[PDB]
């Protein structure tokens, strides 16, 4: 009689059909990604076409249920997730034009090539070539040339295409009752119909601005320290007060400052923690690595692992006969089939990466009983954060000593922890202003607040005012340098990283408080505690059928993002760094530029 | 637990179960029903929008959780009613 029950029957049918269809699609992806042939490409194309056709058919068939007549939350969430037609609301002509422009974005970004001005036939791609150029070479001229060649080759091609991309996305968002594409992206954190847990679309902007305001001083102190080190290295290129050049930040866009570590190492003479010698000495292999991480996960009381993962997943590079793309990814094929793929090497980095991947598998397996439409994290930012917190836990020297990789005679001191915290800051503190400003700038572009003819100008003004980065050579409006990034040119949100950074440290603080640890936050270990495992499971089982605020409160007790764990973890780092910055200027001037003399 | 004989890759689509019936069943009853359900008002014919086929499938694969694992169940029933017993336990004794 009622429409709710018909919706229940429809979702019951959809779940059982989509389980099998998604399993076949993901199995095709799994047999292609590890094992690269030409027929596997066809098999995946067929499976993906069937999956997309099924999704479109289900959306069209279930659009006839209005959401105003649903009561219990479980169903309303399923139907809201199903009903989002996305690009199908737009007319077919503009939709296909949009898919072609997306394909050209992918092709230009992936096949983008730059040639040295001395050899026309010698050209380099980005990841194979320019990545290494700006990650290893200390030459100023070479880094400048890599930056300028890459940007002048991609942005001029990508500018008008990005313009029409923004126009079409804004039109589609306005079709779907959204003011702009920024609002469509922000709708991920949206929830309604739950008292005491509501969240608005501008609330995200407000809280992210407030969090950046409270996190600003540590970033400015780290900027002062990095600038001092850079003028020590490069006296004739960097002003004592002006902003740092873009191509001196360790990577292609200034995303991460992990490379600059050697420049800002406090005690180059103090030994660094590395146990690759321990693995080669003990003849450690991939299987023992994953068994060690298995027992690490068992230590907190998490559910112990299944057979099929060990039997069928490839834990090693499949030789040279078969070539594999082994970026670290955890695959949930559905119906209880969990799999891993990465070319495992005997390195500590691979140890932490394996711990991260197992964390993703643990999350994926935790909500296996949840229906098909909801088997995902409370929001987008809970998967990676849960994967990274385990790697953070495993990186503690206490765990290494416990598991017999680090000698007990190793003497922990203040300098070693200062070095480790500077490493963590260079990987984490550097990227927060970049993520915030990049996502925010795109939001204004989507809002259309910034006219076409000053996008680049306003972008660089924001960068010099808030990030302390100034371009070395001036650019006009014909460039599309933001599109020179993987996430910008290929339709991905970027704020995910800021929220992940907040969430992982909130979780770390909560679990460490539950673990009864008497020592520095960075020395905290979460093993030995089945209470911590139970606390983690209390949210692991939830999925996203409930608001993300409730899931976050189930771990930390807070209903909103807070910055206290991040400042508490870096407090000794903050006080040491402010001790250093007494003899250096704090802040940056937006007027100074390398090309202005 | 039967995880070696009653399990297969590519999904096992042979075992059934029923989720829809007009009322409650009576003890020790067999009902191979083929009729289509009815919600409360429609003179529906066939698989109507409110009239569904009341049979589902036990999708089985050997990579399932223990709680969802396809357990093999057999029940043994006895009757303690006054009548000539034909089946009884064995017993054996000593030497002469
Ligand atoms: C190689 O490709 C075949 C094709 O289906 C696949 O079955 C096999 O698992 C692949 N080898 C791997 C993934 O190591
Ligand atoms: C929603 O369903 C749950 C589980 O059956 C039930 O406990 C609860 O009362 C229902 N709530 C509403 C609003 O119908
Ligand atoms: C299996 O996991 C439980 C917690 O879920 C734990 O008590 C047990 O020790 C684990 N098994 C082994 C062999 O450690
Ligand atoms: C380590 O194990 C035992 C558990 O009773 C105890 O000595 C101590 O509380 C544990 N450590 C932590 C951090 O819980
Ligand atoms: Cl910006």
């Amino acid at each position: 009689s009622t429409i709710e029950e018909q919706a229940k029957t429809f979702l019951d049918k959809f779940n059982h059909e989509a389980e099998d269809l998604f399993y076949q699609s993901s199995l095709a992806s799994w047999n292609y990604n590890t094992n690269i042939t030409e027929e596997n490409v066809q098999n995946m194309n067929n499976a993906g076409d069937k999956w997309s056709a099924f999704l479109k058919e289900q959306s069209t068939l279930a659009q006839m249920y209005p959401l105003q007549e649903i009561q219990n939350l479980t169903v309303k969430l399923q139907l809201q997730a199903l009903q989002q037609n996305g690009s199908s609301v737009l007319s077919e002509d503009k939709s296909k034009r949009l898919n072609t422009i997306l394909n050209t974005m992918s092709t230009i970004y992936s096949t983008g090539k730059v040639c040295n001005p001395d050899n026309p036939q010698e050209c380099l791609l980005l990841e194979p070539g320019l990545n290494e150029i700006m990650a290893n070479s200390l030459d100023y001229n070479e880094r400048l040339w890599a930056w300028e060649s890459w940007r002048s080759e991609v942005g001029k091609q990508l500018r008008p295409l990005y313009e029409e991309y923004v126009v079409l996305k804004n039109e589609m968002a306005r079709a779907n009752h959204y003011e702009d594409y920024g609002d469509y992206w922000r709708g991920d954190y949206e929830v309604n119909g739950v008292d005491g847990y509501d969240y608005s679309r501008g609330q995200l902007i407000e809280d992210v601005e407030h969090t950046f305001e409270e996190i600003k001083p540590l970033y400015e102190h780290l900027h002062a320290y990095v600038r001092a080190k850079l003028m020590n290295a490069y006296p004739s290129y960097i002003s004592p007060i002006g902003c740092l050049p873009a191509h001196l930040l360790g990577d292609m866009w200034g995303r991460f400052w992990t490379n600059l570590y050697s420049l800002t190492v406090p005690f180059g003479q103090k030994p660094n923690i590395d146990v690759t010698d321990a693995m080669v000495d003990q003849a450690w292999d991939a299987q023992r690595i994953f068994k060690e991480a298995e027992k690490f996960f068992v230590s907190v009381g998490l559910p112990n692992m299944t057979q099929g993962f060990w039997e069928n997943s490839m834990l090693t590079d499949p030789g040279n006969v078969q070539k594999a793309v082994c970026h670290p990814t955890a695959w949930d094929l559905g119906k209880g089939d969990f799999r891993i793929l990465m070319c495992t090497k005997v390195t500590m980095d691979d140890f932490l990466t394996a711990h991260h991947e197992m964390g993703h598998i643990q999350y994926d397996m935790a909500y296996a009983a949840q229906p098909f439409l909801l088997r995902n994290g409370a929001n987008e930012g809970f998967h990676e954060a849960v994967g990274e917190i385990m790697s953070l836990s495993a990186a503690t020297p206490k765990h290494l000593k416990s598991i017999g990789l680090l000698s007990p005679d190793f003497q922990e001191d203040n300098e070693t922890e200062i070095n480790f915290l500077l490493k963590q800051a260079l990987t984490i503190v550097g990227t927060l202003p970049f993520t915030y400003m990049l996502e925010k700038w795109r939001w204004m572009v989507f809002k259309g607040e910034i006219p076409k003819d000053q996008w680049m100008k306003k972008w660089w003004e924001m960068k010099r005012e808030i990030v302390g980065v100034v371009e070395p050579v001036p650019h006009d409006e014909t460039y599309c340098d933001p599109a020179s990034l993987f996430h910008v040119s290929n339709d991905y949100s970027f704020i995910r990283y800021y929220t992940r950074t907040l969430y992982q440290f909130q979780f770390q603080e909560a679990l460490c408080q539950a673990a009864k640890h008497e020592g520095p936050l960075h020395k905290c270990d979460i093993s030995n505690s089945t209470e911590a495992g139970q606390k983690l499971f209390n949210m692991l089982r939830l999925g996203k059928s409930e608001p993300w605020t409730l899931a976050l409160e189930n771990v930390v007790g807070a209903k909103n993002m807070n910055v206290r764990p991040l400042l508490n973890y870096f407090e000794p780092l903050f006080t040491w760094l402010k001790d250093q910055n007494k003899n250096s200027f704090v802040g940056w001037s937006t007027d100074w530029s390398p090309y202005a003399d | 637990n039967s995880n070696k004989l009653d399990s297969k890759h590519s999904g096992n689509y042979d075992y059934w179960y029923r989720l829809f019936r007009k009322s409650k069943l009576k003890p020790f009853e067999r009902d191979i029903s083929t009729e289509i359900y009815q919600a409360g008002n429609k003179p529906c014919k066939g698989k109507g929008p409110n009239c569904y086929f009341p049979l589902q499938s036990y999708g089985f694969r050997p990579t399932y959780g223990v709680g969802h694992q396809p357990y093999r169940v057999v029940v043994l029933s006895f009757e303690l009613l006054h009548a000539p017993a034909t089946v009884c336990g064995p017993k054996k004794s000593t030497n002469l």
